């Protein structure tokens, strides 16, 4: 945010679009998990109880 | 066989074998003890 950079624009447009994909993965992974409610059996093991 | 001296005794002294755990202990000891994957499930991780 600071005037004009050339190579400030490369940073940003690097920046932008990585931080794009990981909110898109978070959105994505997010509704994966509100739509698959796959029940999770803890401790069947008698050792680990 | 039918009709042998070992048939009774036998019979009695495979369930006094299960009842104090020798046949368990040696089902695991032949089976896990002796197993060549050790980590078995106690070091799997449980990917969750």
């Amino acid at each position: 945010i600071s005037p004009r950079s050339l190579s400030g624009r490369i940073v940003g447009g690097v920046w932008w679009f990585f931080t794009l994909i990981i909110i898109s993965s978070y959105t994505a992974n997010l509704a994966a998990f509100l739509t698959v409610e796959r029940m999770v059996s803890p401790i069947e093991s008698a050792e680990d109880l | 066989p039918k009709g042998s001296s070992l048939g009774t005794p036998v019979n009695l002294a495979v369930l006094k074998l299960s009842e104090q755990g020798l046949l368990d202990k040696l089902k695991n000891k032949w089976w896990y003890d002796k197993g060549e994957c050790g980590a078995k499930d106690s070091g799997s991780k449980e990917k969750t």
